[PDB]
């Protein structure tokens, strides 16, 4: 079918079989009415057809591209055409690549790090240029204008194997003022990734709870107890972290093994007292104690 | 113009036939759903050989691929390539100052 | 209201409760507002007894008569499958022969 | 140390418990968390959703909407000249949680009962400590009444419903314990 992404512009879906007829797609302009209009594709004068209306099949990518609506000798109106391939009558995704760690199909990876709402999604795509993404979000679908999101960037450039994967994020706030306590609907992302004359789109439903990844701990300090082997630790919540503390806590699990083999102890306390042996490391690491989160990066004090 | 076909004519004024020695074994296949490759083989050596792979869309209007001492190449559904409908694709290399032409093959090119 | 089944309801013919001997008509129905998003001739609606497929109908009326169940309670469970997406699980009856 | 805090800690691991039997007991019917759609029972009932937030969080006043069942029941669990109404209402809307939940486990449970053989049944230990933490949050706590039927239902319907709800109070019972952590500090 046809449908309109943005104004001028108009993704056409096409099923992808060898020798497939093409769907009638029909141009028409938005302009005071001129006998005469010519149409081009190239921006070579070659003439596709003539009046307000061109008819033009689009069996293959050469055949979209931006028509171009002109009269009289000024351009009357723009017609850019995209294509979302269509393959055993299974959406085409080769814009963006499948990571695969939480599960099969996953190409978008979201985090937050505080109850605020505050979250950034991820999405790697090895497509060097002509690149576009366009990003919306929603709580639930009743929300209207529920979420903010910013604008893709490019974050990294990466060489894994020789492809050089690309990865670019989004910014993406709740803008509820009202605070609530849980929530009963997942934040929805979509990503509808652009690459010269082809369209495609991605859709990932997650809860800020789950998708939460703490920072390391903060101002971790060995203090060694008068006359005795072991060494007390002490650590603090970090400032990012939403507050109070009280109510929404942290679970610190802290590994000795430096450079036997799992030295790791989990303790409530933001204080715990560990033999040091010379030659190793100690490390503290957080996670939200209430439900399972993702686990924050080794924060390490030498020892 | 760049890593797509080009519709125009290419550069070197006479496709003749140069010599015994031809480009062989031109052969395409799907390496993903967007990613393709053709494999050609030049039968005489040359230090400066230039190889070009040149197509024809059903539609007659055939463009060159620009591509420098390679055996293979790769192309995405939007180099200008047919991907679906019948295309041949042909290769030719000037070395010597004689152009080659490698036997024409059409091939779907979506298997 | 909690709804354990919402896709579709599956019916027992006479009951989940049968005679030693007895043929049960496990007959799964979806409702038609929900199905597969998209019609392909490729979604199918299984039905599962201890996860081992016993029939397959692409329409939403499916119909079965299992015979020679054993002494025991038999899970005949009713997935969708469709064209990409992994198979929904939409209702199923749990029957014990006695 | 707060009493109500540790009820509410000990409803946390018995319903943490409780899960995991059911994931490992019902090995067909889909228990994951991927696989089940979160539905709360009370999701126009309480306030809790609301009321129950740290004094700090809740501002405005406005979203609390015209002191949506604002019972207010006086209880051992706080002291009636103590706190805020914020967190009366929330103390009132949590007890209203629990007898939501019982009444229905107890439902589940007597249905599960009939079943020939004992696949899944509700833990004792975690309905009694429903009934404790209810007592300490109200005074006038209403003890549910043995709950039977004269016939057998279909147990597949309830196993499903069963592993909705479990998850469900899962999600309900940390919120608990973040508000008793809150007013114990
Ligand atoms: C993700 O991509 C798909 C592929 O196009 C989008 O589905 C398409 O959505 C458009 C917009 O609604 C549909 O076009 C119009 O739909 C309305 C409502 O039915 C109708 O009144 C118009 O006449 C026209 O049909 C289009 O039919 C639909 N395609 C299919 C196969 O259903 C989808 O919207 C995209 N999602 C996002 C978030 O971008
Ligand atoms: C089961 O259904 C079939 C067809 O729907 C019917 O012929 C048969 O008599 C039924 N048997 C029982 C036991 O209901």
């Amino acid at each position: 079918a046809i449908w309109e992404l943005k104004k001028d512009v108009y993704v056409v879906e096409l099923d992808w079989y060898p020798d497939a007829p093409g769907e009638m797609v029909v141009l028409t302009c938005d302009t005071p009415e001129e006998d005469g209009i010519t149409w081009t594709l190239d921006q070579s004068s070659e003439v596709l057809g003539s009046g307000k209306t061109l008819t033009i099949q689009v069996k293959e990518f050469g055949d979209a591209g931006q028509y171009t609506c002109h009269k009289g000798g000024e351009v009357l109106s723009h017609s850019l055409l995209l294509l979302h391939k269509k393959e055993d009558g299974i959406w085409s995704t080769d814009i963006l690549k499948d990571q695969k760690e939480p599960k099969n199909k996953t190409f978008l990876r979201c985090e937050a790090k505080n109850y605020s709402g505050r979250f950034t999604c991820w999405w790697l795509t090895t497509i060097s240029t002509d690149l576009t993404f366009s990003v919306k979000s929603s709580r639930g679908s009743s929300d209207p204008q529920g979420v903010t999101c910013g604008a893709a960037t490019l974050s990294a450039e990466r060489v894994r194997g020789d492809n050089k994967e690309y990865e670019y994020s989004v910014e993406c706030q709740e803008d509820s003022a009202c605070p609530a306590a849980e929530e009963s609907l997942p934040i929805e992302v979509m990503v509808d990734a652009v690459h010269k004359l082809k369209y495609e789109n991605y859709t990932s439903s997650f809860f800020i709870r789950d998708i939460i990844k703490p920072d390391p701990p903060k101002n971790l300090q060995l203090k060694p107890l008068k006359n005795s082997r072991q060494v007390e630790v002490s650590w603090e919540y970090p400032d990012t972290w939403s507050t109070p503390h009280s109510y929404f806590s942290l679970t610190f699990c802290v590994q000795v093994q430096g450079k036997e083999k799992k030295d790791r102890v989990f303790t409530d306390k933001t204080s715990a007292t560990v033999i040091c042996r010379k030659n190793a490391s100690i490390s503290v690491r957080a996670q939200d104690r209430y439900y399972s989160s993702s686990w924050s990066e080794w924060a390490s004090v030498p020892c | 113009r760049t890593s797509e076909c080009c519709f125009q004519d290419p550069p070197y004024p006479d496709a003749d036939s140069g010599s015994a020695s031809g480009p062989r074994d031109l052969r395409c296949y799907r390496i993903s759903s967007d990613r393709y490759e053709c494999s050609w083989q030049y039968e005489g050596p040359t230090a400066g050989v230039s190889h070009f792979l040149r197509c024809c869309l059903s539609s007659g209007r055939c463009c060159y691929f620009a591509a420098g001492s390679a055996t293979r190449l790769q192309f995405s559904d939007q180099a200008g390539v047919s991907v679906l409908y019948t295309v041949t694709l042909w290769v030719e290399s000037w070395a010597r100052n004689q152009t080659e032409k490698s036997p024409e093959v059409t091939l779907q090119l979506y298997n | 209201k909690i709804d354990a089944c919402k896709r579709g309801d599956v019916t027992v013919k006479p009951s989940h409760v049968i005679l030693l001997g007895s043929t049960v008509n496990i007959t799964c129905s979806l409702k038609p507002r929900q199905g597969c998003f998209h019609y392909s001739r490729r979604n199918k609606l299984i039905l599962y007894k201890f996860d081992r497929r016993i029939n397959f109908h692409h329409g939403h009326s499916l119909n079965s008569q299992v015979t020679g169940l054993p002494l025991g309670t038999t899970l005949f469970v009713c997935k969708l499958a469709c064209i990409n997406s992994d198979e929904i699980q939409i209702c199923g009856a749990e029957i014990f022969v006695g | 140390m707060f009493p109500c805090l540790h009820h509410s800690q000990n409803l946390l691991r018995a319903v943490s418990n409780m899960l995991q039997k059911a994931r490992q007991t019902l090995e067909f019917y889909p228990c994951t968390s991927e696989e089940i759609d979160h539905e709360d029972i009370t999701k126009d009932k309480t306030s809790t959703v609301e009321a129950c937030l740290p004094l700090e969080l809740t501002k405005n006043e406005s979203c609390l909407n015209s002191r949506e069942t604002s019972f207010i029941t006086n209880g051992s669990c706080l002291a009636s000249r103590k706190t805020s109404f914020m967190m009366a209402l929330c103390l009132s809307s949590i007890y209203e949680d629990l007898k939501m939940y019982q009444v229905e486990f107890k439902t589940m449970n007597a249905k599960l009962l009939m079943d020939p053989k004992r696949q899944i049944f509700l833990d004792q230990n975690m309905l009694a400590v429903i009934d404790e933490l209810m007592q300490a949050l109200n005074f006038n706590s209403e003890t549910v009444p043995q709950k039977s039927s004269l016939e057998e239902p279909d147990f597949y319907k309830t196993k499903i419903k069963l592993c909705i709800l479990l998850h469900a109070f899962r999600i309900r019972a940390v919120t608990i314990d973040r508000v008793m952590s809150y007013l114990n500090a």
